[PDB]
């Protein structure tokens, strides 16, 4: 006999964000490829395209570590990967969300300057100045994806089936796992999502009071940036809160644990968005894909 | 491999990155097509403004500001006018104390297929001396069709709204503007345009306009 | 440490269903706690033995059980 | 008009360090890759170093490298040539030599006056004549071979002629082996085939009395010199 | 006046009336033997072989 | 007494209508049917030149068939090497509003001009290094629309008030003046053998000079609109125009009048530039519509089209090898084509 009698187990249809999933990478990998392509060397001569170049290279690499989350979810969480790549693949993944949110606040930023100081730019407005913000959005979040580096490892003992990838949060008292999940919050969707909303709320404010920048593509293009993004964010922001500070002994952590993966995905449908909105809100985007 | 002349592709890289510097910095300045009638003010406003073809250059609050005066060419426009294309603004001036030259320049200029988006700075220049010539020649001699009073205001306000209605162009606007000669102020109203084109073709180059 | 523990509690075990029945009653069911997994005596002799080692199992899981957290968190 | 004049020649004991400064006024020193050449008081041309337009590429003699520099100041317009630790193989001449290149260019058509710096897998360029009698009026061949073709990939064979008068500073005659330097009288003709190539004067005048040398510029050379005595 | 440029206008077309003009056959003849003859060194109708192009 | 001569002039203008009648006993169209037809030529563009930065208006191509030149509207003057894409000069002008250039023949000059009313000649084999200018040709009361170098001494400008002119280079004065253009020329080119020279002038007519007499010796009058671009048939004895109504029209020199019109229903812009090649055979014209066409000269089929621009190309010209063909565009970018 193997043990007494073997169970299959739910795999609830918040499991079922395979779809969400796999609808993702074949909308995202091509878009963001191509997106990546036309917005490169051949079109590094402006600074505009820098931004959205960091954008759709990071948004093309969470599409392309994808399919390791396609295959690990449907796969009920059992690891079969080496532990180097259970230490350096979840923190790359991490790093890119980041990487997108942060860089996405920093185009913001960059086009209330552009209306506010419309001056004062185009004086110091550089491809310098573009890759200085970019890298100061990857470093930062690096910097917010170290504590996956430092933590990260898998163990398997008493199981066969499987063998897992989890976190290592021991040492003192010092609760580690509350303080990254704050820090996390604040720097991915406390932070980034005020300068957001600020900065595209005072650039309505200074297009829309003048008769000659007022336009209603402006609205609906930075109403669809904000929207998808808080839709898109939250869940997963208040899920990863939520089993932070919710004790082992789970009174409603149940429910929350089987929708991590929704949630995981929901997050993954703004990164496939933002091209979407690139080149729906773009200058020609197809007549530069076709001759470029 | 390259011989040892592969100082002619340095010497090349050298002259590309002197390029790429010139361009960068002649793309801060602001680009102003001057135009107007003949003996319209255009001499007067660009004088007052601190300064063939000739290129009038002045600096108001951080900007560089050039002002070409295309008036000097005695040919065809439309073999010349397309090489004024991607200006920021034109300029455009007429003089009150006249005037259906003005007029059809106006027309010929606004609805023009290279100059379809781009805003035009309507100075109606001279308006001091106009009160006279207002308050002894009334608006119908110039104007046939002019029905109504003959006020300084109101018939300054039928000429500009008889200069703006020549638009047919809905996202280009026209920035009236009086100057009465005594300026100190049309550098600003060349700024605040310059500004908003400024801040137009930013929204534009980033997709929200 | 605490990954021999169950050993030293088998070794009063004598009888194979129980032996079977506690390297395997020992598990790392995610989702279950140990009335879950016996939802039915799966003979005597393993509900007795298995009782006994996936209490041991959980007791000593808890502490740092090590979980596995879905990528992307 | 063009003119470099260089500065920093005398008595140096062994060991020792002393910079040399060419100062180039009358063309446009900072487009042009100026170079450095010596010659010792009874030998031929050797070149130096090399420093580009810019300073952007800097090259040095394999008998030099390490000891020397080379430094350019254009908004000063002067080159520098640092030399350290010299020996008593570096008692010679040194030639500032002008180089722009370019699709066309003709490099090392000016030279400099020369200061007297006294102290107390390489592609080789024999001239087999050493020296050869001529007489006014008459035409007079003079060929120098190379161990490694000089005919680049790109059809242009890498051969500079040069002429240097008896107590004067070398002046290009010949650039690519065909093409006459501007200025150089219309009697001088170039030839060769890859490694073998040869300079023939038609004509010949009393003007023309000197040493030639040829040089290799395909990759980072002189011949010994044929010198012709009326 | 206004005469002047007229009796130019006159002269020039009187002079320029007298050309010999031949018949457009064999002006069509001549350009056709023209391009026949130059047709084997045209390298853009001939297209050239990639040896002896210098822009491949 | 004006129109007592005013008759006069209709009935010559009558006459030579007539004469011209007369003489096209045939048409180009019916005398090459039995020629075999060129087929459709594919060019592919081998190099592409990316230094320019705003509307490039003019190219001219060197003798030696390798250096180029290039004008555009950020006031550079760059010449190319074209097989190696180097740029190995990069002359700033004086006025950003340049409407042409040239490349001597001998390659030693470089001319330049536009909206300045001066034809500035940029010295590029100078002592001092740099690109000085040698001298800025004055005169001119309109834009110079092209200018061109009979050689290193002689260059003869068309420009915007309705004259053409010859220039002496060292001393810097006209020194045969052409008229006889009702309206502005735009375009000009010189025979093979430099005798005499054609221009087009916005008055739908292109007129034949000769430089060294000074007087005008023929006028071609086929086109509708303003004539924008002209170039000589190889053999000098017949040239091809290009307008604002979408045909370019050959005429013959001998017969004085027009053999083939190339003419298309789907076009309806304008030509920028018209060049031959070195046959004859083909007839690459460059349109408004942002592509190039190559026309078979001899039956007016559209051999092919070169696209690849994304604006307007300004310019255009083959090589005097024949090798390639170069097209300059409002996108600020040059292309060679094979």
């Amino acid at each position: 006999p193997a043990d007494g009698i073997h169970l299959p187990k739910r795999q609830p249809g918040d499991v079922a964000a395979l779809i969400i999933y796999s609808v993702v990478f074949l909308v995202g990998v091509p878009g963001n490829a191509l997106v990546v392509w036309v917005t490169a060397f051949e079109a590094r001569r402006a600074v505009n395209a820098i931004w959205f170049l960091n954008l759709a290279v990071a948004d093309l690499l969470s599409c392309l570590a994808l399919p390791v989350l396609f295959t690990t979810v449907l796969n009920h969480n059992y690891w079969y990967f080496d532990a180097t790549a259970c230490i350096v693949l979840p923190s790359l993944i991490l790093l890119n969300m980041y990487a997108s949110i942060l860089l996405l606040a920093t185009i913001s930023a960059d086009r209330f300057l552009l209306v506010f100081k419309p001056i004062w730019c185009q004086k110091v407005r550089g491809t310098g100045l573009a890759w200085m913000a970019c890298g100061v959005a990857w470093v930062l979040a690096l910097l917010l994806t170290i504590p996956s580096f430092v933590y990260r490892e898998a163990y398997k003992d008493f199981y066969s089936e499987h063998t897992v990838c989890g976190i290592n949060y021991g040492g003192g008292s010092f609760p580690k796992e509350k303080a990254v999940a704050i820090l996390r919050l604040m720097v991915g969707f406390v932070l980034p999502l005020l300068t957001l909303n600020i900065c595209y709320t005072f650039l309505l404010l200074r297009t829309w009071s003048r008769k000659a920048t007022r336009s209603t593509k402006t609205l609906k293009v930075v109403m669809a940036v904000v929207i998808c993004f808080f839709i898109f964010w939250l869940p997963y922001q208040v899920t990863g809160v939520m089993i932070a500070w919710l004790p082992p002994s789970s009174p409603t952590l149940k429910r929350v644990e089987k929708l991590n993966s929704l949630c995981v995905s929901l997050a993954y449908i703004n990164c496939c968005v933002n091209p979407i909105i690139y080149v729906m809100a773009g200058q020609g985007f197809h007549g530069r894909l076709l001759r470029s | 491999l390259s011989a040892e002349e592969r100082a002619a592709l340095e010497r090349s890289k050298a002259i590309e990155k002197n390029l790429k510097e010139d361009g960068i910095s002649a793309a801060k300045d602001v680009k102003l097509l001057l135009l107007g009638a003949d003996n319209s003010g255009k001499s007067t406003i660009v004088k007052q403004m601190k300064i063939g073809i000739v290129e009038t250059h002045f600096t108001f609050k951080n900007l560089h500001f050039r002002l070409f005066d295309v008036g000097g060419q005695r040919s065809e426009r439309k073999k010349w006018i397309h090489c004024f294309e991607d200006v920021t603004a034109i300029i455009f001036c007429v003089d009150l104390s006249d005037m259906h030259e003005s007029l059809m320049l106006f027309d010929s200029i606004c609805n023009n297929k290279f100059f379809i988006d781009t805003s035009i700075i309507l100075f109606l220049n001279k308006k001091d001396l106009f009160g006279e010539k207002i308050k002894k020649s009334p608006l119908t001699i110039c104007f046939p069709e002019y029905t109504g009073p003959n006020t300084y205001e109101d018939a300054a306000a039928y000429i500009q709204a008889q200069f703006e209605s020549k638009n047919r162009s809905p996202n280009k606007e026209i920035y009236c503007h009086m100057t009465c000669a005594t300026d100190t102020n049309n550098a600003q109203v060349i700024f605040d345009a310059v500004t908003d084109i400024i801040i137009a073709n930013n929204l534009r180059g980033c997709g929200l306009y | 440490l605490l990954r021999q523990k169950i050993e030293e509690q088998a070794a009063k075990y004598k009888h194979s269903v129980p032996k079977k029945c506690c390297y395997d009653g020992a598990r790392v069911n995610f989702y279950e706690t140990c009335e879950e997994r016996v939802a039915r005596v799966t003979g005597p002799l393993c509900i007795r033995a298995f009782n006994e080692c996936c209490t041991i199992a959980n007791k000593i899981r808890k502490e740092s059980p090590h979980k596995p957290v879905q990528l992307g968190r | 008009d063009v003119q470099l004049v260089e500065s920093g020649g005398g008595l140096v004991q062994p060991g020792g360090s002393r910079k040399l400064s060419c100062s180039a006024s009358g063309f446009a020193f900072s487009s042009f890759g100026m170079h450095w050449v010596r010659q010792a008081p009874e030998k031929g041309l050797e070149w130096v170093a090399y420093i580009s337009s810019g300073s952007g590429t800097i090259y040095y003699a394999d008998t030099v490298k390490g000891r020397f520099t080379i430094s350019r100041d254009d908004p000063k317009n002067t080159l520098f040539l640092q030399m350290t630790s010299l020996r008593s193989e570096d008692t010679a001449m040194y030639y500032c030599v002008r180089s722009i290149y370019y699709y066309g260019s003709s490099p090392f058509d000016f030279w400099g006056q020369g200061t007297t710096l006294t102290v107390s897998s390489d592609i080789v360029m024999t001239q087999a004549t050493s020296s050869v009698p001529v007489t006014p009026g008459e035409s007079v061949s003079i060929s120098c071979r190379s161990s490694k073709s000089l005919l680049h990939s790109n059809g242009n064979t890498y051969l500079y002629w040069f002429l240097q008068r008896p107590g004067q500073s070398p002046q290009l005659l010949i650039y690519r082996m065909s093409n006459l330097a501007s200025g150089v009288p219309d009697r001088f003709s170039g030839s060769g085939s890859g490694t073998a190539f040869t300079l023939t004067i038609s004509r010949l005048e009393a003007e023309d009395v000197g040493v030639y040398y040829c040089m290799q510029h395909l990759e980072y050379t002189f011949g010994a010199g044929t010198k012709l005595e009326l | 006046a206004s005469i002047a440029q007229a009796r130019k206008l006159v002269e020039q077309l009187k002079m320029e009336a007298n050309i010999d003009r031949i018949k457009v056959s064999k002006a069509a003849a001549d350009l056709m033997a023209y391009c026949e003859a130059h047709a084997k060194e045209d390298p853009l109708l001939t297209p050239v072989p990639a040896s002896e192009n210098p822009f491949r | 007494e004006l129109d007592q001569l005013r008759q006069e002039a209709e009935q010559l203008k009558n006459q030579i209508r007539d004469a011209r009648k007369a003489c096209a006993d045939a048409t180009l169209s019916q005398i090459t049917n039995n020629i075999d037809p060129v087929g459709r030529i594919q060019m592919r563009t081998r190099r592409t030149l990316r230094g320019h930065l705003a509307k490039i208006y003019a190219m001219h191509w060197g003798t030696d068939s390798r250096l180029l030149v290039s004008a555009s509207q950020d006031g550079k003057l760059i010449i190319w090497d074209s097989y190696t894409t180097n740029k190995v000069h990069a002359i700033p002008l004086r006025s950003s509003w340049v409407m042409t250039c040239a490349y001597a023949p001998s390659g030693n000059y470089v001319a330049c001009g536009g909206l300045d009313n001066i034809c500035s000649i940029y010295n590029l084999k100078t002592r001092e290094g740099n690109v000085r200018v040698s001298r800025e040709l004055a005169g001119h009361t309109g834009y110079l629309s092209c200018c061109r170098f009979l050689d290193d001494n002689q260059i003869v400008t068309s420009s915007g008030d309705t004259t053409c002119a010859l220039w002496d280079i060292e001393t810097g004065q006209q020194t045969t003046t052409f008229t006889g253009h009702t309206g502005d020329v735009m375009s000009l080119s010189l025979a093979p053998d430099t005798r005499l020279f054609v221009s087009g002038a916005c008055d739908a007519s292109a007129k034949l000079w000769d430089v060294r007499e000074g007087m005008c010796r023929q006028t071609f009058t086929g086109h509708e609109s303003d004539i924008n671009a002209i170039c000589f048939f190889p053999n000098g004895n017949a040239f091809a125009t290009g307008s604002d109504d979408a045909t370019c029209r050959l005429f013959d020199l001998r017969a004085d009048q027009e053999l083939m019109t190339y003419s298309h229903d789907n076009i309806i812009c304008g030509i920028t530039s018209v060049s031959f090649s070195k046959s004859g055979r083909l007839l690459l014209a460059g349109y408004d519509d942002f592509n190039c066409n190559v026309w078979d000269a001899l039956k007016a089929d559209r051999a092919g089209v070169l696209a690849g621009h994304d604006n307007r190309v300004s310019c255009l010209g083959v090589t005097d090898d024949g090798m390639a063909v170069a097209t300059g565009s409002w996108d600020s970018f040059l292309k060679i084509w094979n």
